[PDB]
RNA sequence: AUAUACCGCCAUCUUCAGCAAACCCUGAUGAAGGCUACAAAGUAAGCGCAAGUACCCACGUAAAGACGUUAGGUCAAGGUGUAGCC
């Protein structure tokens, strides 16, 4: 469709957060989950609204 | 809500579309308690 | 000894599928997340309602399609649209299936105010990955 | 029904005429008659021991000739019946020659480490349908360790016949055709492999000739 | 547990066109009466009790040398060879 | 009320490497045992260590670590057997 674009990728963010492995005691044994989010920048220059 | 989530499944067991296994197990074991005990 | 999604190796007559042969330290590695929604990305709202909604669908679908799920479910979300991948054994009659298809399609859409589209896939038996 | 030639050499005696392949003069220059020290002698080989000269056993070659003439008849019959003849050795001096003498004919050898339960557990070691071997030629019935070979027990176990060059050290009691004499001289095993090739190569072509004739009739 | 519960069955005795009836011929949402459900319910309890008394059915175990002892118990004629050799 | 009925989740030896179905063999066919590469009875799917994978790599750190032991810890995360109250 003829649009002057450019593509680059911003830095990725991981939010790593922790919680207990057992249900009772053994607080010294955890388990950690992480959530990734991966970005993609998709600039679109000089185009009509419609 | 936990009332619409529960009453719907209870009436769907009663109508015969949802087959809740935990309620299949629980009242049958209650019947086995009422056959001997009670 | 961690015991999370491990099926414990006992005897050579345990047939398991691919998703439950794998422990939860494989989920990005050798598995995939069975539910697919945008709530967990950061920062974005409305995460909790959609996870409770998804745990409702898996309890609902395993009851109303009784004894004939082979695997767990796949839930996909595309905005105001959610579809359900389910593999079903070819045991019940397809007439009995096609009733419970549209019953689910309209009941869950009227429940969650969203046009759902459950798309099944037949299988003769449960597909076996590891004879433990 | 081709069961004429399956029983026709059985009525004969020396059908393949194998007694022309050798003589006791041909064994004496092959040094078959030499044995170990008289202190290194198995108790069951004294029937075939002629005597002892200077603490050295000499094997009674007119009794070895009778044994070998029937042993060659047996392996010639077993090769004429298109059977599987397997050559077992553990001497490491002639293991090149023995695989050569299996490859020159159409038969098989085994001269390396005998894996445990090779003949008894064949249904599991190989695929579950295997034609188990039906004649075993032991060229050296001892291991490198001077103990009797485990296959002379396992082939007696699996109800398959064994011929074998029994020496003054080794047990003859499970060898169904013991062939007494030397086996530890290279001239001995060179005569033995040539004899066991010539007795079976006659048999294969004799199978081809008589079956082509009974196609002609 | 989950053997006699067909997927047509409900406590509120109802009928559907797709299942629980002979298929598509009556094509309307009907219910049983309470006085028709009273017979199907007690029939299903009776068939569960039938399966229970078949579960509580004493098997005629033969006697080898004793009860509660593997004496002269004859087992089956042995397993075949995987290439023949019936015994 | 019982963690001495359990599921569920973990601790520990674990900074381990073993466990093992189905066979075969030796012990006069006893419980058992099965090791010798110049090799004498072991063959073994499967699981685990291992390899791959994550982070900054090939390293390191995490993750992983079976089968079992301690009737280890939890009926109070939740469910649930049995016993109890209404
Ligand atoms: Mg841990
Ligand atoms: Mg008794
Ligand atoms: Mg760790
Ligand atoms: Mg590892
Ligand atoms: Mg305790
Ligand atoms: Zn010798």
């Amino acid at each position: 469709l003829g649009i002057s674009i450019k593509v680059h990728e911003p830095p990725r963010k991981i939010e790593r957060f922790t919680l207990l492995q057992s249900v009772h005691i053994y607080k010294k044994h955890r388990v950690q989950y992480e959530m990734r989010t991966l970005y993609r920048c998709l600039e679109l220059e000089h185009l009509t609204g419609s | 809500n936990h009332h619409t989530y529960a009453e719907l499944m209870q009436t769907l067991r009663f109508l015969g579309l949802y087959r809740d296994e935990h309620q299949d197990f629980m009242d049958e074991q209650k019947r086995l308690k009422k056959l001997r005990g009670k | 000894k961690n015991r999370a999604a491990r099926v414990r190796v006992s005897k050579g007559d345990k047939p398991v599928t691919y998703e439950e042969a794998h422990a939860p330290h494989y989920i990005a590695h050798r598995k995939g997340w069975l539910s697919l929604h945008t709530g967990n990305l950061d920062g974005e709202d409305h995460a909790a309602e959609r996870t409770v909604e998804d745990v409702f669908l898996r309890k609902f679908m395993w009851g109303t399609f009784p004894g004939c799920l082979a695997d767990q479910l796949v839930l996909k979300r595309r905005g105001n649209q959610l579809e359900i991948c389910a593999v079903v054994l070819r045991q019940l009659s397809p007439h009995k299936y096609y009733f419970l298809v549209g019953y689910s399609e309209t009941l869950l859409s009227y429940f969650y105010k969203c046009p759902v589209r459950l798309h099944l896939q037949t299988v003769p038996s449960k597909v076996v990955y590891k004879y433990l | 029904f081709n069961d004429k030639i399956l029983n026709e050499p059985l009525k004969h005696s020396d059908f393949f005429n194998v007694k022309e392949l050798f003589s006791v003069r041909s064994l004496f220059d092959a040094r078959v008659h030499l044995g170990h020290k008289a202190g290194c002698r198995h108790r069951f080989m004294e029937p075939y021991i002629f005597g002892s000269r200077l603490d050295h056993d000499i094997i009674d070659l007119e009794q070895t000739a009778t044994h070998l003439q029937l042993a060659l008849n047996f392996t010639a019959h077993m090769a004429y019946r298109k059977g599987i003849i397997l050559f077992i050795s553990r001497n490491r001096q002639f293991s090149y020659l023995i695989e050569n003498m299996a490859r020159d004919c159409g038969e098989y050898a085994h001269t390396r480490y005998f894996r445990g339960g090779m003949l008894t557990n064949a249904r599991l070691l190989f695929g579950p349908t295997v034609r188990l071997p039906d004649l075993i030629i032991f060229l050296h019935t001892l291991n490198n360790i001077f103990e009797p070979h485990v296959a002379v027990r396992d082939a007696a176990k699996m109800n398959i016949p064994t011929v074998g060059i029994v020496d003054t050290n080794c047990n003859p009691c499970l060898i169904t055709y013991p062939v007494p004499g030397n086996d530890d001289s290279p001239l001995a095993v060179h005569l033995y492999c040539r004899l066991f090739q010539t007795a079976i190569t006659r048999a294969k072509e004799k199978r081809q000739q008589v079956e082509a004739l009974y196609r002609l009739q | 547990l989950n053997r006699g519960q067909i997927i047509g069955e409900g406590r509120y005795g109802f009928l559907w066109p797709g299942l629980n009836v002979p298929l598509m011929k009556v094509q309307t949402i009907a219910q049983r009466s309470k006085e028709e459900q009273e017979k199907v319910e007690a029939d299903m309890i009776q068939q569960r009790e039938e399966w229970d008394r078949k579960k509580k059915m004493k098997v005629k175990r033969e006697r080898g040398w004793s009860g509660n002892s593997w004496g002269g118990i004859s087992l089956g004629p042995p397993d075949p060879g995987p290439c023949g050799e019936t015994y």
